[PDB]
């Protein structure tokens, strides 16, 4: 009919959880707000919309710890013209003192997933944009493995394999179980200046379906 | 962790289990005063305990305190003696000064007791000089914090404190709730988290490094204020080693609990001499400076180890030569 | 602003011996391992902050070839700036900051959500077979504080990994580079810079580190001719047929390359 | 002190013979081992003591020829010398503000010890001076062919404190390679040593070093040992015109056509050297 069927996998992978952002701890699985961001990494314009229906978990839940040396704080603006009309260097010491920071992370170390989804039309969109278009250049674009930017499971060091399925959802680890999850992010409201949604998230059947999130009282 | 707050909301409703009542903490005090109702000192009650090794405070249930940076801040009816007898040991007299009005003055947001105590900071051994100290009137039971009317100004302050913005709460998942610009501290050192700083806390976002979407402080990740309190007390509380429920592994500290502990408990010869509620949630973290990181998380029953403790053991198989040798050595043993 | 025309990406091959290629923070200072393998594993950064100095100590400060980002190995001389509505801002920096023109940056003060992303990524890299530390025991003639005066000496302790070879994947986008002014030049300094990157790294804990090989793909279209994991199949290792045991050198291992799709092209550099 | 303007690379041999080249403190004192293969190592830390200690010898204190790491010494007191010479005073683990620039303490320490000159230290302590890198670097020495140590046990004729158990004997056991023979690698660096002033003549006593580095290292356990080769490898220009590894592999160590059986001299090996590029020249005669 309409929506497509999508397959990825990698090694590593890093979902965040908010509350524990400083110190990463990582989701048991992909929340909507990642799956938006990989597939507007293979073709998206300001006309169209996203809309992400469902999400299949194909592998146990795994983890692994690791440590690296960070930075403190981000860098500020300059002036251009006072800059050069007087030379003078420009620059961020990372070794220097405080600057150094140490943070710790746990993470997934063995990932699948296949998603379901479809388009929607922005109000901006032209009178001659058409939905279907789009949708048979992106899938143009999948099968020649053609793409805007490489994916990624969250963040750029974690590359993403990814293929286009043509076929029915094979079995999976916990086909036959339910899981709790508890609370999870949904998305970001742009519009009220970047303000956050929730929804409770319940696994059964490694399937999920989580509400739509342009709908008006999911908002509230 | 939700479990956390389930947990204390569990436990709380028990009257005998301990839990602290809601804007309420249990901290370290040495000594009382004693004035007459006519608002003059005369009596000094020392509750500090010989522990053998030394003498140390006592526990105390008492009104919880502030998070103090660099800035001054007041507690509400027990405090240090810079607060209160506007002295200390710092040199700086004007920061102890200033100290002592704040407290003062905190303290007029009728009682006969609290008009007394105002009196006699009129005009406000050297042991106590550093130290936590309670007021008692003379001859009265129980202490002047204790009071009814106490109680209701506390509520009446934190009904003050909590007004302004409102959000979704993300442990619980419901609208318009009060939200934390700050989470209360985290006990460190002996009696918490070994080798962490003297306050340490899970949310922090102290950097500018670690901020996104243009938010601030701890209003980077929403949550009700007195959902924030709830876990903050349950993990203290279960890091109060007189409970048996904690037990150090190597640089980590763990922590455990279900309806029964006494199995679990036995884990302590796990490591030192090797061999309807929920059921063993087990949680181990490692302090960073001032910080605190989650190693590991597991909720599974039975507790058993035997992944590792039972392959290393059947890896030293081998059949004895006397007919009275013991099976399972200790590491010491081995060693020695 | 030019910019480059084609999709790229590449694979490098380099090796240790008797050294720590890259220590953990968390264990001691053990070499990091892959406990489910116990293959090596070796993190980005090291690599980025490798070729940042490397580009540093090279050019000496052209005038749009100044480093943002230093680790204290800065030195006093002229430097220039070519001239370039916060936008004026944002290319003037761009174009005369290697380092932000290749890898991007996130800045202190923004409107709404921008990012400078920059048009290169890599990944881990990870050892081919599985390798063994070891450890070594050392010991000093002097103590240091007054305190510890009671005659002096003291122990210590190193990491080594006696041999091992690693592979690195990476990836180039064409698009973001027309966002950013990436262009030829850039590139073949690129690819002097991973060549060259060790020879500037001695240390006393790297022991000795080198560069073997480099393949190149380079695509047709502007995106992508084919899918990136296949291509990554045609490169394969494997031990020679007279080598036996651990290996200890360069020379127990085969490397060879298949042939790429029409689309593509595949040069050496190395 | 002017810097050296080319980059350098060169190989080192020496020998050994019923003797404990270097010991392990934790397995007793075998000489250390490659466990998987068997073949000998010695830590670099090893050699850089004995040129410490030649240099220490030959020179004889001489101004500007000191030692940093000498015998038993309290490092922390050496840095508060640099404070009082530079006349301003230190901190708790902190370095002056830039008023009276640290770089007057560290050119002051970098200028009169060779050591520190040479090699580089780590002195960020209580009294903090800063760090140095060090232009000379050199990797572990490994043996070309598995080695065998052997035990050897002995007797005394005395004892030491009150064994009253027994006035009798008492027993111990030490430990020998019959014979061994190993190779070094090392580097030079222009830019780093411009930082420090690493002159010519440092070089020049540095390979003079290197050459009679044994002679006076006599003791009861090491036996005999000497060197037997040295190739240094010039560059033309202050930075390399070809890749390391492909200059290492111009020399190359075999077994003589005719030995047979287990080796027991240098002359049960032979050794070549190869044609070298035309950016770089291989001078021997060292």
């Amino acid at each position: 009919t309409y929506g497509i069927r999508l397959r990825v996998w990698g090694d590593y992978a890093c979902f965040t959880r908010p509350e524990m952002k400083v110190e990463r701890v990582s989701y048991d699985v992909m929340p909507p707000s990642a799956a938006r961001g990989i597939l507007e990494a293979i073709h998206w314009k300001p006309a169209i919309r996203w809309i992400v229906d469902r999400i299949h978990v194909l592998r146990p839940i795994v983890f692994d710890n690791v440590r690296r040396n960070e930075v403190s704080s981000k860098i500020p603006k300059p002036n251009p013209a006072t800059a050069m009309r007087d030379r003078k260097p420009l620059y961020f010491l990372v070794d220097d003192g405080s600057n150094r920071q140490q943070r710790a992370a746990t993470l997934l170390r063995n990932v699948d997933y296949v998603i379901e989804a479809h388009f929607e039309l922005t109000d901006k969109a032209g009178a001659e944009d058409n939905a279907g278009k789009h949708l048979d250049i992106f899938r143009r674009r999948a099968r020649a493995g053609q793409s805007f930017q490489q994916p990624c499971l969250g963040c750029r060091e974690f590359p993403a394999s990814f293929e286009l399925l043509e076929g029915d959802v094979p079995l999976s680890c916990y086909a036959g179980e339910k899981r709790d999850l508890g609370y999870m992010l949904l998305d970001i409201d742009f519009e009220r200046d970047m303000t956050p949604l929730f929804f409770k998230a319940v696994m059964e059947d490694d399937v999920i379906t989580p509400p739509s999130r342009t709908s008006p009282e999911v908002r509230a | 962790l939700q479990a956390l707050h389930g947990y204390y909301q569990r436990m709380s409703a028990d009257p005998d289990a301990g839990m602290p009542p809601y804007g309420t903490s249990m901290e370290n005090i040495s000594f009382a005063l004693v004035l007459d109702a006519k608002g003059t000192l005369r009596g000094i009650e020392d509750l500090r305990e010989q522990e053998g090794k030394k003498l140390r405070p006592r526990k105390m249930l008492v009104p919880i305190a502030e998070k103090k940076g660099n800035g001054i801040k007041p507690n509400f009816l027990w405090e240090n003696t810079s607060y209160i007898l506007g002295v200390d040991a710092k040199g700086k007299q004007e920061r102890t000064d200033k100290c002592h009005a704040a407290f003062i003055a905190h303290i007029k947001a009728a009682d006969q007791d609290l008009a007394a105590v105002l009196q006699f900071l009129e005009h406000g051994s050297e042991e106590v000089i550093g130290s936590n100290i309670v007021f008692r009137i003379e001859g009265e039971p129980g202490f002047v914090h204790e009071r009814p009317a106490a109680r209701q100004a506390w509520a009446n302050c934190l009904n003050r404190r909590e007004q302004g913005l409102c959000g979704q709460c993300l442990i619980t998942g419901e609208r318009q709730k009060p939200i934390a610009q700050l989470h209360p501290s985290i006990k460190g050192g002996r009696d918490g988290v070994r080798g962490a700083q003297a306050v340490a806390s899970i949310v922090s976002f102290n950097n500018t490094a670690f901020e996104s979407y243009g938010k601030e402080q701890s209003i980077n990740a929403p949550v009700s204020q007195e959902a924030a309190f709830s876990y903050v007390t349950a993990l203290n509380y279960l890091l109060n080693p007189s409970n048996r429920q904690k037990v150090t592994i190597a640089d980590a500290t763990v922590v455990f609990w279900a309806e029964r502990s006494s199995p679990a408990e036995d884990i302590f010869a796990g490591m030192f001499d090797p061999p309807e509620s929920v059921r063993f949630h087990v949680l181990g973290l490692s302090p960073n400076a001032a910080r605190l990181s989650v190693r590991f998380w597991e909720v599974d029953t039975v507790g058993h180890m035997l992944d590792k403790v039972g392959r290393h053991y059947r890896e030293l198989e081998i059949i004895p030569q006397f007919n009275n040798e013991q099976e399972f050595p200790s590491l010491s043993t081995l060693l020695r | 602003m030019t910019a480059i025309a084609n999709r790229y990406e590449f694979v490098l091959l380099f090796d240790v011996e008797n050294g720590n290629p890259n220590g953990d923070p968390d264990a001691g200072n053990m070499p990091r391992i892959d406990p489910e393998t116990g293959h090596g594993l070796v993190t980005d950064v090291c690599l980025k902050r490798k070729i940042r100095n490397h580009v540093a100590l090279t050019k000496e400060g052209a005038e749009r070839f100044n480093i943002y980002i230093q680790e204290k190995a800065i030195l006093n001389e002229t430097h220039e700036r070519a001239y370039t509505d916060a936008k004026r801002v944002t290319d003037w920096m761009c174009t005369n900051f290697y380092d932000i023109r290749t890898f991007g940056a996130v800045m202190t003060t923004e409107v709404n959500c921008g990012q400078v992303r920059g048009p290169v990524q890599m990944a881990f890299a990870r050892s081919v077979e599985p390798v063994v530390p070891q450890e070594v025991s050392i010991t000093r003639m002097a103590v240091t504080t007054k305190a510890e005066a009671e005659d002096n000496r003291t122990m210590g302790r190193k990491h080594i990994v006696p041999y091992g070879l690693y592979v690195a994947h990476g990836f180039i986008s064409a698009p973001l580079a027309e966002k950013t002014g990436f262009s030829d030049e850039d590139l073949t300094l690129f690819w002097d810079a991973l060549v060259n990157m060790f020879e500037h790294d001695r240390s006393a804990a790297r022991g000795l580190m080198s560069s073997r090989k480099l393949i190149v793909f380079k695509h047709q279209n502007r995106l992508g001719n084919a899918p990136a994991h296949k291509l990554f199949d045609l490169v394969k290792v494997s031990r020679a047929e007279g080598s036996s045991g651990p290996a200890r050198s360069f020379a127990d291992y085969a490397v060879t390359v298949g042939q790429a799709p029409e689309g593509v092209e595949v040069k050496e550099m190395l």
